[PDB]
């Protein structure tokens, strides 16, 4: 049987934002956990995820159902039956709790008379973690921290000599590549919740 | 705090005041002729 | 029968805002899904969304409706029956999880004499996850998270060299073009409401 | 005969604001949307629209019309019968649900001996998402997402040669037109309004 | 007979500022319509304004009146009969719905040897929005839209060439022109006014 | 006899702020209209003004004499009689509706060889709207919007030619003037207030 | 005998900060007035202040003075008789109605061969509105508005010229006294002070 | 006898912040007053200070000490006998009412061929308002207003002259010194204590 | 038999947020401690944390259950005993007390003729306060404060030398190492609750 | 025996942040004080710290752990007897008074033909309040004020001559030491207590 | 708006980048020798 | 407002700029030779 | 208000502008040959 | 205040603006021929 799991939140706790030229409001991190650990749990062929997350939304909602057919007028075929608001037995809380911009910057540039090439890169680190609570006793179950680094490179290359006694020519080819920091977000939560599965398997649970 | 890799010539990384002096101390010590 | 479907909020959990020159309260995302997936929802022959984002006017309508014509003095052609407000079956919840800028920048510029001619293009990626919940019951029935890449190119070339003696002939011709962020926020919550859809098909509802 | 229509708020879910030199608490999109809506529904000869925005000024002066009249001791002609709120049977709510600044800027320049002239141009690009939903049952009967382009072009010509051995003739003549926003935002709430009622038509409605 | 029209507010929902050098909080029109609105309408001939902003100060001065002479020990000359609020039979809504900056830019500047003139222009737009509301009701009797715009023009000329052999006459001649925002504000609610009381003549009204 | 005038707040509603170097924060026009206001109503020798601008402040303090008084303790001397608070037939409201920077500069400067001379000015122009209110009826008996204008201007002088073979004069003489924005709103206010007087006067009330 | 007088709060209504390189929050005026207001009253042998800014300290010091003798346990030598709260007959209002930076700048200097001096003069305004407000009846008895002008100067010299073939001294002195404006606003509501003395001497009151 | 005083805050009123390249949220004074005060109390040996500046911290661990033995079990030796909050007769309210940067700039440079020597200095001024006020009455016993100089030097001294043909000796020894802000504010709260105790002892009180 | 230890908050008490280039909302340190030390007492086989980070999300996931199964009709297999939220003996509390940025920077480089090379070190310096608290008695059991310094090195080469005539060789090499400010809070944590536990073992605790 | 003391809250009253390139937010002191100071207690012999900083997680610690065992149905092994909150008979309040940055800077720098070296000093000035406060009474046994230096100094050395004809020899060796604000505010604390301790030694108390 | 008074040269008076063209119109216009 | 005394020279007080434009002008005036 | 010691000299304490002035004001002065 | 360390030259370590003042100050006194 798969596990009922209920994701409240999982808060961006790292606190950072991003540097100039990016404005002083936008975040490191997407603030968009709960829905990278939701889908990652329900990617997961162990989990059931519980809404949570929207719950105001599903109760409100279901005051409208409740209401639209209390009075028994409601056609037979589309009255809903609510039954009642599936409870978890786990509860996955957790956070992002770091990001590390440049945790290991580098590069190297040549150039010889006219043509050159560089290489950058730039290793950011993000952290989650992700804790299993009882939710019958408060109990945390399990909690793991996940690291993941996230590359971003950059090669140029260009020209700048002369051709003829009068001829210059320029030429400039680049190319660059951030990870995306929502795919590494998204990579560490799932090795968070692979390492929690295993976890749970290795003691008792599950 | 913080340390960011920075390349320090304007050719292949960004700082361009650099290469007025570069080229002037690289010139200052050119000893080839012909 | 097409299915009711009650789209709360769709939040822009981004938390990414634009960069330099842009103001530094501009954000990255439109603030306005809810709105590209509801008429997603829509556009698909399969739903009926239900307002649940302005019910708070619909309400406050409603109010106005049943105090109009409880008096029984409205003429009878302009009153305006109030049957119930119609519930869901299924709600979407989902968001925005997540802005990349320039996730693969590049470009090439060549410049021989005086014809000159470069090419430059920028990659974000923009993710959205899409969540169908089971009203009845509170649990997730399927989470999705779509990708979409959001092109940003620009192609200029130049002259600047001399025609005659004292005769300078300059000239530039550029062109731009930047995807727009709402057109592939709306087409990345289609093919999300596609896989939904597909889902739903492929296991026992809709 | 025309049918009344309660537009409550047409927000501005765009979350763009100007860029440098601009403030950066200048929004990119007026605020003023369910005015130019409320216009574009009246303008129409379908719709008579309700107030619902400034609704509580209306019951403030209801309230002071109802306290001036209820001791019978006004004079019977500058009495106000108040009615009743007329109710909408239908709910027009929508959103700027996007602005894009430059989807498409370009421009060409040229320059002979002295004599130069070149043109820009840039195209935004806003989206307005307009719901007509039935008040009876919270259903979105239709939802429509239009989109107009603002073009903003530039036209500069110069000359700064030399006319004789020491005389040099300097002359420029430029030009700029930048589209308003609130008349585009103004023309895309007209087509989406069009697009409402012939889709009110096409389908029962109406 | 003049008819009482009660005029709430008159919301600035341009959502613009002033662009730099200006504050980044100095808006583009002035806060201070709803009494441009209320002197164009006292000020035509056909409407009695009534407070309705500044209702709360009126409220409390009646507050004090009533507590003044409730004893009956006032002066019988100066005790002040308080009537009842008179009310309005319409109700004036509106907003400024937009402010665009430099709709239309431009320039002629030429300069031969030494002397030189330069001749500039901006036009902004001013849209506002205006709507007789009908108090019984709640329906808008009427809603026009009025655009104004706002030149700013500035003329300079100057010397710079040389009188003798080591003789500089350097000179320099300016005049700039902004139009008020407040004048043009004031001139698009004249005309709105206008508009509004030539369309309750001419449907009835009036 | 003369009038008792209730004046409680004339708001500021240019929404100005001060330009660069000037702070973000430092509005164009004093705060402090309800004070030029309510000493141009005692000044003219037509108003006492009650002071319900600090009318929190008098109701506390008339607590605190009420309690000070209510035991029969006091000396009789220095017990303060009570009466009640005085009431006003009239009420001011107004604002400041706008405050325009650089309605008008210009500025014509000449330079011979060495000694040069110039000067600039600025005209910015400041709105006070001005309402007398009828209390009993809450009816605008008069509205008057007076405008004035701020010269700001600036007039330099200097020498920089040379007295002698290698022998340099410089020299250097400046004045500047702002008239006081808070002046030219006491000038605006005094104005409006003559205005409201002579109307009050040549209609009926006074 | 001495007039008890309530001071409650002279607001600084100026709205202007210090423009840069000041902080943008650093306000142009002192917020303390009511306590260079309550000092000159003081100080003025004609009142004596009562506290009413820090009342609510009071009150408590109040409540807990009567709290520890409320059980007659309290040393009889050491016990508070609290008496009453001695209530003011007049009652002090006002604000620092405005802050004109640099009403009246202004500068001369002059250069011969290497030596020179050069003068500066900056003029600011800042005035002070002063109610005596009567306390019985609410009824403002007098309002004074007084100026002070905040002179800011500063004279520099220096020398720059050669003493040998190779051989430069230079040299500077310099000197900069700007007056406090806490000093200027001390002298207004001084001067403000003795005028509502004098005023109310002057008729009946004092 | 000592005189129990009751200190409950000294706000600083100033309204000043620090210059560039200060924090803007860096204040000029520290907002640590009612600190200082109570230590320039205690330490005159005519006071006892009560806290009053964290009341509810000391009234929380007086519910904690009553509920911690109000069951008689608490151990005889350990129970701490609550007698009952002390109070002041009198009570010090008082504020910093002002801080003026650079009252008095100046400085003098010399320098012969290469060695030269410049002095810097400024000074600031702050300004500490101290009431006594009686706490029966409400009366304000005294009110004294104490100013402070905060002198900030600085001495340089430089060579950059040649010692031989191709040989340059850079030398510069510099010092500075920034009169702490918190020590002058220290002195005058020191030497407003000493004024109100002279000044009560001067007149019946103390 | 492992202790039940309850973390409710870790603060980030220091106060710092990361200079230049970096946002100004990007904090220097984490906002995820009490994830770093509910991970850190879990690692180590000492303690069980109990949630109290999440506490209200539990105690709502419990409402839910317990509203799941009151009824006796959920499935016997799939409904959850909830027994009470575990309770603590102890309670970790804690803050981050100070982070300093650049307690020791330095660097050497040498740059011979062409070939140059850097070197570059900065040190920061976090720490961490731990305090075990006796739930019982709300005494502070233990208190610690654990330092950890944060290396962040630079090494660079480079050559500008010419290899021929006309021939120039540039080339770079560069490597940075940032320690992650994550890391050293989980390593000054780790250090804390190892201080902690053996501090509680060498007096009769644990 | 050693005395229990509760310390509450050791607020940051100095008002200070850091200057540039710091972050506007980032305060010039931690906010950890009641940390250090709880610890300096601590870690001196003659006080036990209660929580007191913290005491809402006690008290919702204590609510769980009294509603857990309720029932009697806890193991009578992991019941946790709840004695009562211990309660304190002296109370430590202070703040940090004041931070001067650069009360004293300096720096000596020589140069020869190449050859260089500079030394550069600061010295920034902490000031640590701190408050005996007997709860019994509430008067304030004690009151300290601490001063602690915070030195930065920094030391550079550097060649820029050449070697041979064209061979350029550049090299540089620097270190720069802060003192951390955290260890000189702890160290003002602790000399705080000290003084404390040994005047609550000298008279009467301890 | 507000206008203050600044002096145009860089001697005496603060702005440093007028003093450049200062000097060239001036000895521009120098028609004095020896 | 506020008035805080600068030094003009670059030499003791702060302004660069100023000094480009001081010896030349201590230049454009110096009648010494030898 | 705060006074912080700067450097004059590029050398050994930040401000590089001034460098330029005060070189060329010691080669003004360099009465120096040989 | 906080001090950070800075290397003057350009070369190797950040501000470029002090290299045109370095070069010179190393060529004036460049008392090396051939």
């Amino acid at each position: 049987g798969k596990i009922f799991v209920s994701v409240y939140n999982i808060q961006d706790e790292t606190g950072q934002f991003k540097p100039y030229p990016a404005s002083n409001f936008s975040t490191a991190v997407p603030q968009s956990a709960t829905a990278m650990l939701v889908t990652a749990l329900k990617d997961s062929r162990w989990f059931i995820p519980l809404e949570r997350q929207g719950l105001q939304n599903l109760l409100n909602e279901r005051k409208i159902i409740r209401a639209a057919q209390e009075n028994g007028t409601v056609a037979i075929n589309n009255r809903i039956p609510l039954q009642s608001l599936t409870a978890a037995n786990i509860m996955v809380e957790g956070s992002i709790i770091g990001y590390e911009s440049n945790v290991k910057s580098g590069g190297v540039g040549a150039r010889y008379f006219g043509i050159g090439a560089d290489t950058q890169y730039q290793l950011d680190q993000i952290a989650v973690n992700l804790r299993v609570v009882n939710v019958s006793t408060g109990e945390i179950l399990s909690s793991v921290n996940t690291s993941k680094t996230i590359l971003s490179y950059e090669v140029q290359a260009g020209v700048f000599r002369f051709i003829d006694y009068q001829r210059l020519l320029e030429g400039e080819v680049g190319y660059t590549s951030n990870e995306p920091v929502m795919l590494c977000l998204m990579s560490a939560i799932e090795t968070g919740v692979i390492f929690l599965i295993n976890d749970g398997i290795d003691r008792g649970l599950w | 705090g913080t340390m960011t890799f920075q390349f320090r010539n304007p050719n292949f990384g960004g700082n361009p005041n650099n290469g007025a002096f570069l080229l002037n101390s690289a010139q200052a010590q050119n000893s080839y002729k012909d």
